[PDB]
């Protein structure tokens, strides 16, 4: 009796630090008693696992916070879950390396999958309250985000499906593993045409800027994973744009590069996309284009011969070499413009200075 | 009920570490595969021990007074579900072992116990000298425990081909301690510990037995030293010590000198080969394919601090003790 009037006294006089201190045997009991019986349930385990980790318990501590993340309450918003997630991620990685249980990897795991996805789950809360504070069903929304975790199923459904989240859908059929290749190219076109759309009252030099940083943000995220970063289509898709937009036929190279696109992959794809012969740029009276973007990408490696790895730029300049000599061929096959003899010169030009650097 | 169980776990200062010691040289040195799982429960187990580092359970008049009872009421011993009677002689042996190593009572009562059934091993000793092996046994299983986690994370030098997940624990549990400040720990350790201040312990006490005894206590002594400075030393041959660590480390070797014939003893030599390791830069000459990633991984190129605060404590400071032993560091470091 005594020592539970002292512990409910010193919660209630908010001395927990003091309460902490009392290594009393009686106050573990007590603590997981309140957590089941008292309405204040969040408080009480917030006691509970700052007690289990001062004592060193971090397989206990790790638990109640996981526990505290996954509780269904409109008093734990979803930062504060991510909060006691990553909490509980510090907890179980001190208990793992005391501890070669299989069970404490197999947790870790779990947390980090739970972290990812309620990491999502946050992007998508913070996207609406952004571009959806008017829409009255925002309000009800954000609320039902922080309230719980949700699965993955039930974020792309629920929400970014009905709110057009193409950012979020991308992130969310990474995190799930889910590859259609389709989806991911038209997640990239809506998330491209959004940002062209959003920037309209702009000009077209901040136009062109604000999808940089946005392609380049993305970029940074998928550009490790294939599946999720279609780069044939992006670059077809990008220069299109920049026709479309008459921006600087620089763009697409030099957001590629700042996304560590490697340049040998990139000329691989500005081969491939002028070799489909795609009508396209012909109908848009542009069929110079691509040879003028792979002009500047080549350009680029002449005059920073680092940007490709050592041990490859040999190979890598014979390559170019060769491909410069199949463009110059088939520049000689079109009628003769003062535009084709002057990209005729420039890859002549390019040429004599590829020669100097094998 | 387990509870009550675990109480009692906490006070033996011998049989535990020497389990813990076996398990971790099964685990790691003889890479028995049924020997990991046993690992992982023992790490976690005994964490609060390794942090710790040969901190002593306290003395409690609660345990007083049971153990003074213990000729009467009897005692409840770790394995046994009665109470056992103490003799009058082993209380008063508890109290002499209790006062000169600051002990628990129960615990002072356990290493006697532990040292009458190990009495027939060490023959001609009676069981309070072998509790004295047995307590600083105890102390050197922890050392060697610590050292041979140490050899087996994830580093440069010591290549213990491991499974992944063993070097992960291990890598994880070893990365927990040195949190809680390892390198101050050792440093302070090796600094308290003296042969001879032991040995005036045991004298007024009448706790040395013969030659063979005094050897062994010596023996165990020096290899507790030893263990542990090799802990500090294989640390920094597998990872460089934080910029802290490595000032802690320069502030003890300031203090050191040499022996009576010019040499470096065992200890100092470790842990000047500990500072020297630190120190070391070459591993950026062996290999263009992954030296990016061992420049990210290298602690003098993570704080920006480290160089500036190496060389300002290397610069501008009072004569060590050894000279010459200054002069390697500032040679090792001009190189560096």
């Amino acid at each position: 009796l005594f020592n539970i009037a002292l512990f409910n006294w010193l919660i209630q006089a908010d001395l927990t630090d003091k309460l902490l201190e009392l290594n009393s045997p009686f106050l573990e009991p007590h603590l997981v008693r309140m957590a089941k019986l008292d309405q204040n349930k969040v408080r009480y385990m917030d006691l509970l696992w700052r007690y289990y980790e001062k004592n060193r318990n971090f397989s206990n501590a790790a638990r109640v916070v996981a526990k505290l993340a996954d509780m269904h309450s409109p008093e734990i918003s979803l930062k504060q879950r991510l909060e006691y997630i990553s909490r509980a991620i510090l907890s179980a990685k001190s208990s793992t390396t005391m501890s070669t249980l299989a069970a404490d990897g197999e947790f870790l795991h779990e947390l980090e999958e739970k972290l990812e996805v309620a990491r999502i789950q946050l992007q998508i809360q913070e996207t609406l309250t952004r571009q959806y504070s008017h829409h009255s069903t925002v309000g009800d929304a954000v609320s039902q985000l922080d309230s719980q975790l949700m699965d993955i199923t039930k974020m792309f459904g629920q929400y970014a499906d009905p709110f057009r989240l193409s950012e979020c859908k991308l992130a969310i059929i990474h995190c799930a593993g889910h590859s259609d290749p389709i989806l991911v190219q038209t997640l990239w076109q809506d998330i491209i045409d959004k940002e062209l759309s959003d920037s309209m009252g702009n000009s077209s030099v901040d136009r062109m800027q604000s999808l940089h940083l946005k392609i380049t943000s993305l970029g940074k995220i998928y550009a490790s994973t294939p599946r999720y970063f279609p780069l044939e289509f992006l670059v077809k898709y990008l220069e299109q744009q920049v026709c479309n937009f008459s921006w600087d036929a620089g763009f697409v190279t030099y957001t590629m590069q700042e996304i560590n696109v490697p340049v040998p992959k990139l000329l691989e794809v500005y081969d491939h996309l002028f070799k489909a012969r795609d009508p396209w740029w012909s109908r848009m009276k542009k069929p110079l284009h691509l040879l003028e973007s792979i002009y500047i990408l080549l350009s680029g490696y002449v005059q920073e011969p680092s940007k490709v790895p050592s041990y490859e730029r040999r190979r890598f300049t014979t390559l170019c070499l060769d491909a410069i000599s199949c463009y110059l061929v088939e520049l000689q096959s079109m009628d003769p413009a003062p535009a084709l003899l002057n990209t005729v010169s420039n890859f002549k030009s390019l040429q004599a200075k590829l020669e100097r650097l094998s | 009920m387990a509870a009550q169980l675990a109480l009692n776990s906490e006070a033996s200062l011998w049989g535990p570490y020497r389990e813990i010691w076996q398990t971790v040289l099964s685990a790691l040195i003889k890479r028995q595969p049924e020997a990991v799982h046993s690992l992982d429960i023992v790490l976690k187990k005994y964490k609060p021990d390794f942090i710790s580092l040969f901190k002593n359970p306290p003395k409690s008049a609660q345990q007083h007074e049971r153990v003074q009872k213990a000729s009467t009421e009897g005692i409840p011993i770790k394995g046994t579900q009665r109470t056992r009677i103490l003799e009058e002689q082993l209380i008063k042996e508890a109290f002499i072992l209790s006062d000169l190593y600051n002990i628990g009572e129960i615990a002072a009562v356990e290493l006697l116990l532990i040292g009458e059934q190990q009495q027939p091993t060490f023959h001609g000793l009676t069981r309070g000298l072998v509790a004295i092996l047995l307590y600083w046994d105890g102390k050197s299983c922890m050392a060697e425990s610590l050292l041979h986690l140490i050899q087996a994370r994830k580093g440069k030098t010591f290549t213990l081909d491991h499974s992944p997940e063993v070097v992960s624990m291990v890598t994880r549990f070893t990365d927990d301690l040195m949190e809680q400040g390892l390198t101050n720990k050792i440093l302070t350790l090796i600094s308290q510990i003296d042969v001879n201040n032991e040995f005036d312990k045991l004298k007024k006490e009448r706790g040395l037995g013969n030659k063979k005894h005094r050897k062994e206590v010596s023996d165990l002594i020096k290899e507790c030293q030893q263990s542990l400075a090799h802990s500090l030393y294989s640390w920094s041959c597998q990872t460089p010590l934080n910029r802290e660590d490595t000032l802690l480390l320069i502030g003890y070797l300031e203090k050191v000198t040499v022996e009576g014939d010019g040499s470096l003893d065992k200890v100092n030599l470790t842990l000047l080969m500990s500072l020297l390791y630190c120190l070391d830069v070459g591993f950026l000459e062996q290999g263009t394919d992954d030296r990016e990633e061992l420049m990210k991984q290298a602690s003098m190129f993570m704080d920006r601090q480290y160089i500036a605060a190496i060389h300002n404590r290397l610069q501008n400071t009072q004569p060590w003790k050894s000279p010459g032993m200054q002069a390697t560091v500032r040679l090792a470091w001009a190189l560096a």
